[PDB]
């Protein structure tokens, strides 16, 4: 059993060139990684960077797949016009990666959808690798761009012109945030400067934490079909808010009593999302609770109880048994450099809730204002777009906020 | 990989383009003999943006001087990093235009304009994947101006997807060296505002009130501010160069600041810019880098930002230092100050951040505004313009050589259409 | 000459600002009961 | 010379009034 | 975390901001050079309420310098600790007032004090929470008075809800440096009753005599003044510097020691202060440092308080020392002369102690007196302002520049009123 990822972009492969670093410090349980991966980017400063840097000789010289000139924060760049030349190599690559593989699970994506490859070249290898293969999934953890916190200025078009073929592309996808990655940096982890390295360096530990049941053996194992079924109730339901706990220094976690009832509540509160929205106006349809390490399966049993008791949150009226537990056996690993200190155990929370429909909707004033002047627009327009596709995909956000208003009643 | 093709045209723009080589060559370690000599690796991986290598670790820069007068060739091939341009690249005319926009754009032009577009052209394609194409010239002379204009409406002809940068400098009336400035200065706007990609408004008021009151020199020369506009284009364009946290090309930078595409006049500073006497007074942070930034008394233009909005701002950093300080700060000063941006545009700041600093400093930065109080300074030269033209004086230097009423009538519809739709999006 | 219609757009722009500005004073005010 | 007195004038007035409507809105978004 | 900025203005300000800047730095550690050098790890800990690091152990300190004549500025820099002072912050006018407190209030403060204020606002907003801001200054000259008290008013309105010290040193007849000091110290006195939180009393004629018979100099000039003024400031705000026992901050002692928002004139003293014929046969103990701070010839004002009554009194000290001691102290010089407190007020003194001595000696003391006795300075003032005005003298020099007679009328009302509000509550 063996899943491969894919990594675009400037956000993809900087996330990749630590995810990486923790698998081959982390290792037959190998088999599922070794890599079975592809970077690729239309800018090679990055790309090249890796090329010449400590990983040189771990990762195949083909592997690396760079293009010649960057899409330059520009969705329609990035899939109409140099999109075109790049993806069909890549894919093609990719095919014969699945042909290695024998027990294929699945593919898993990283892309940030406020630029133009992450986001435009994105979509469009996803299109491809949905009509070529289609029952495989395709885990997609996107990040997409805060509220308050933002670097770019034409991020709203093209969050919102990616998000269009994300509905219907990937299978499970989770967001992830800016902002609230540097409010645990500063919170929990006290990191008052923090940069991007620090950011990748921990959402590699939410990636470990929920494969570590396909390489690891455990008391109750879970694959990635699970949560295919176990969290998304609608088809076109599927955006996870994330978690993970403990996230704590090296000498406040000596300090305290790591347990198992209090790291399932500190998963649940709002201080410790990895992204910037508030559960507590939304109504949790499914949780899933991956645990790593030194747990028996009475205390993640009893500490489902104690949430379920509590009424600072709530849940949907449909779901009674509205969990599902995950337990893995070797703890989480730590690389030197890193800042989370060693732990016993640790909780990666996966949920779906209505709070995510807050999001969209913050989203769809910025995009509004910024199209009804038609702002930047001749730059798309004259990449290839028209004002067609402007439209319908701020057509298709409208629905989704309906839908989640509908099916949260 | 992505080629930067230099051009230079004229007095200003061959001393400007002089003190940029030397900048450069010495952030790229080449020696003034023309040989590799630096000591870090990266330095190395990233010279074909600039620089063509030879023979025997010859690496020639890919630049094109350009004029009429011969004692600029002179001068440039006396002093230290002259010996390093290939001899063939100077093309160079022989009778001078002076001052006159005419002859440097309809009789003077017309037979050095060949000899200019072959060179270019064969080191265009000497390189593989182009980038764009570097100008730096003047908009009072007229074989700079001029000369330099009908260079840039030929080259978007022949190359019209490829980029193009301008660093401009712009007649003020308070230095005013020349009598047909506005002559001038507007004839060249009505081509710049159809032919090029991206232009960055430079003038010599701004400079000369930069070094005495910021810098506190006391004899200013063209050299320390030449060196100053070099130091700003070495800035826009570091990230090709060398790896960062965030990469900003030059295509990403145009794509995130012109909301519109005739809205493509930008303002410009650099900091940290300190006196010698108080360099070590202070620390290296980035809030005191944005501090000097967004001080309006630090633009590179006489056009004070407070006196309308920014339509969209632009930092480039370079050093290390961490993303979530460069957005606080930018959504900082994007939520106190909020009456001077626009309202139906949020996020009206791009950032990025590059992993070299510049040689000699531990973090540097460029800023570049697109404000909508660069309007005052067309207003400002309109004025004039019609001061001359309502009463036809020095016309017949010009009419004489092919301008007929009809162009100068052209000027002032685009120079006054421009100011409406820039007071329109204010 | 052309100072003549600057004062004009200065002074009529400035009494603009001052509408605005007392419009905002009523809105902190009222923000302020409902806290 | 009289009416560059206006101008200059007239524009500091403006810059402080406008100095002020800043702070007012940066009080609604804190209090809101 | 809890911060001071400090502004000296005009001469006086600057020769006593000058020796102050020394003796902090030395007590922290800091060298002339500005680095650190210190050895323990305490002094590190409370550098952020004075100083600014600005690189490699460069420590700036927090402080502006304002005057009008540029010889102030130049005897600044040339003195050792002088080259620790950031250049920017010698924010610094041309002309000069002399004498003239209408010159200092209306003509030239008119063109300073938006520059003065901008260096304020920096110096305020680079650090995070302000405790106050420390204004040095006299109220017989021009420079210091009239433009220093219209800063202070400015600034009130400004941060209304920070605490604000004023140092000032008052005339007198017996030293009478100019000719027109009740006219400057009358006008400054009303503004000081209406906008600042607390004020110091100080004199020069106080000071004369400590040096006389305490201090035992031969030749006191000014800087043996100027190092007792220092010590007072040093060990006002030493409890925010360092820990110890009992802290007792800024605004800790403006509460405990102002009953009433217009009673806030003190008069200051200090100890040890004895003269090195004598430092060898004394003792350092509790009581030894109270009937030497309680004593009438040590205070630094020319006002008796023994021809009034206390309303409250403070001491603030600085030594290992056991609190006990200092309670008791307190209790036996307020229990035997209990006619000098006041009445309906019970344990007039408020006390603290400091575990941090000054270099070079074992335990020292500060005292701040609120007594009312301070009207014998407003009524010696108010004669030689009326002595004058009613025949009016030298009037026209401050008439002519703006101010009217009313304002005079005004002054004299507020003084007088204060004076005799003072009368009521002895
Ligand atoms: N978490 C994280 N996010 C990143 C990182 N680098 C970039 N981003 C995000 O990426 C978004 C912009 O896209 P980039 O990845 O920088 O660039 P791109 O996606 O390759 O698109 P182009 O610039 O056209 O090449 C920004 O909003 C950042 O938030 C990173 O190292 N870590
Ligand atoms: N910054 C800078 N400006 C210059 C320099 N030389 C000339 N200028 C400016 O250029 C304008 C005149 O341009 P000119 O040299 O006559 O252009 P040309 O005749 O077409 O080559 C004047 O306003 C000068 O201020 C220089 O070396 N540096
Ligand atoms: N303690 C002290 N007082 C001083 C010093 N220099 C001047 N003075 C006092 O300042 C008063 C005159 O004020 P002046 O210096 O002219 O103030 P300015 O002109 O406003 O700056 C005199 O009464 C002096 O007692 C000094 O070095 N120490
Ligand atoms: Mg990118």
């Amino acid at each position: 059993r063996e899943v491969i990822s894919i990594h675009i972009g400037q956000a993809g492969i900087q996330v990749g060139n630590a995810c990486w670093e923790l698998y081959c410090l982390e290792h037959d349980a190998f088999n599922t990684f070794f890599p079975r991966c592809i970077f690729l980017d239309l800018e090679p400063t990055v790309v090249d960077e890796v090329r010449t840097g400590t990983y040189r000789q771990l990762f195949h010289p083909e592997q690396l797949i760079s293009g010649k000139e960057d899409a330059a924060n520009n969705f329609a760049r990035g899939h109409y016009t140099i999109g075109k030349e790049i993806v069909d190599l890549a894919l093609d690559r990719i095919r014969k990666l699945a042909d290695n593989c024998t027990g294929l699970q699945g593919f898993l994506v990283f892309n940030a959808v406020g630029g133009g490859t992450g986001s435009g070249l994105g979509s469009l290898l996803l299109e491809r690798l949905s009509v070529d293969y289609g029952k495989k999934s395709k885990l997609g953890f996107t990040v997409y761009p805060s509220p308050q916190v933002s670097t770019a200025v034409v991020e709203p078009y093209n969050s919102v012109l990616s998000t269009h073929s994300l509905l219907e592309h990937t299978d499970v996808a989770v967001m992830l945030d800016n902002e609230a990655i540097y409010d645990i940096c500063r919170r929990s982890l006290d990191i008052e400067r923090p940069t991007y390295t620090n950011l990748n360096r921990l959402i590699a530990q939410v990636i470990s934490s929920l494969t570590a049941s396909l390489r690891f053996d455990g008391a109750l194992n879970v694959d990635i079909t699970e949560f295919q079924t176990n969290l998304v109730p609608y088809p076109r339901i599927h955006f996870m808010l994330s978690s993970y706990a403990p996230i704590i220094s090296a000498e406040k976690a000596y300090h305290e009593q790591l347990s198992v009832a209090e790291i399932t509540n500190a998963a649940f509160e709002p201080a410790s999302m990895m992204v910037k929205c508030d559960p507590r106006h939304g109504k949790y349809m499914a949780c899933c609770l991956m645990y790593r390490g030194d747990v028996v399966p009475k205390d993640v049993n009893a500490s489902v109880a104690t949430i379920k008791t509590k009424r600072t949150i709530q849940f949907v009226d449909w779901c009674p048994t509205g969990f599902k537990c995950g337990i893995n056996y070797q703890p989480p690993t730590v690389v030197p450099g890193g800042d989370l200190a060693k732990v016993q155990r640790a909780v990666c929370m996966i949920s779906n809730s209505t709070a995510i429909g807050e999001i969209f909707s913050r989203l769809d004033h910025k995009f509004d204002l910024m199209y009804a002047k038609r702002a930047f627009v001749h730059w798309y327009v004259g990449e290839g777009m028209e004002e067609g596709e402007f439209s319908e995909a701020r057509e298709d956000l409208a629905a989704l906020e309906k839908d989640f208003e509908e099916v949260g009643a | 990989m992505r080629e930067i093709v230099h051009i230079q045209g004229g007095q200003c723009g061959n001393q400007i383009g002089a003190k940029f080589w030397e900048v450069v060559s010495d952030e790229h370690g080449i020696d003034p003999t023309g040989t590799y000599h630096g000591d870090s690796d990266l330095q190395l991986e990233r010279i074909n943006v600039y620089f063509n290598e030879a023979t025997g670790g010859r690496y020639v820069p890919r630049a094109i001087l350009m004029d009429l007068e011969p004692g600029t060739m002179d001068s440039v091939r006396s002093g230290p990093y002259g010996q390093i341009f290939r001899p063939d690249n100077f093309v160079f005319g022989q009778t001078g235009a002076g001052n006159n926009w005419a002859k440097g754009h309809y009789t003077e032009g017309a037979e050095l304009i060949d000899s200019v577009l072959d060179v270019v052209r064969k080191e265009a394609e000497s390189c593989d994947c182009l980038q764009g194409f570097q100008v730096c010239h003047s908009l009072g002379g007229g074989t700079g101006s001029g000369m330099g204009t009908l260079l840039i409406s030929k080259i978007r002809e022949e190359y019209p997807d490829r980029m193009m940068l301008t660093f401009s400098v712009v007649p003020s009336p308070k230095v005013s060296d020349t009598v047909v400035e506005p002559y001038n200065a507007t004839l060249s706007v009505h081509q710049l505002v159809e032919n090029a990609d991206e232009c960055m408004v430079l003038d010599n008021e701004a400079l000369y009130d930069i070094c005495f009151r910021t810098l506190k020199l006391t004899t200013p020369t063209f050299g320390d501010l030449n060196h100053l506009i070099s130091a700003v284009m070495s800035g826009i364009t570091c990230c090709l160069r060398f790896p960062g946290q965030l990469n900003a090309d030059l295509r990403k930078l145009a794509v995130n600041l012109i909301p519109f595409p005739r809205l493509h006049f930008f303002m410009v500073g650099f900091t940290p810019l300190t006196s010698r006497g108080s360099q070590q007074y202070r620390a290296l942070t980035v809030p005191e880098l944005t501090q000097q930034m967004w001080d309006a008394k630090n633009m590179m233009c006489a056009a004070d930002p407070r006196h309308g909005r920014y339509l969209t701002a632009s930092a480039l950093f370079r050093g290390r230092m961490s993303t979530k300080e460069v957005d606080e700060q930018m959504l900082n000063v994007q939520n106190k100050n909020s009456s001077y941006f626009v309202e139906w545009i949020p996020n009206n700041v791009k950032s990025s951040v590059c992993d070299i600093p510049p040689k000699g400093l531990k973090m540097s930065a460029t800023f570049i505004g697109n404000s909508t109080a660069i309007q005052e300074m067309f207003k400002r030269v309109s004025e004039q313009f019609t001061a001359m033209f309502r009463r036809k004086a020095f016309l017949h230097w010009y009419t004489g050589e092919g301008m007929d009423e009809m162009e100068f009538t052209e000027a002032e519809s685009n120079m006054n259409d421009l100011v409406s739709e820039y007071q329109q999006y204010q | 000459p052309f100072a003549q219609a600057l004062i004009n757009r200065l002074q009529d722009e400035g009494d603009m600002l001052a509408r605005k500005i007392v419009l905002e004073m009523r809105k902190t005010k009222m923000l302020d009961q409902q806290l | 010379e009289a009416q560059q007195n206006d101008i200059k004038a007239l524009r500091r007035e403006l810059e402080l009034k406008k100095a002020k409507l800043n702070e007012l809105h940066e009080d609604v978004r804190r209090k809101e």
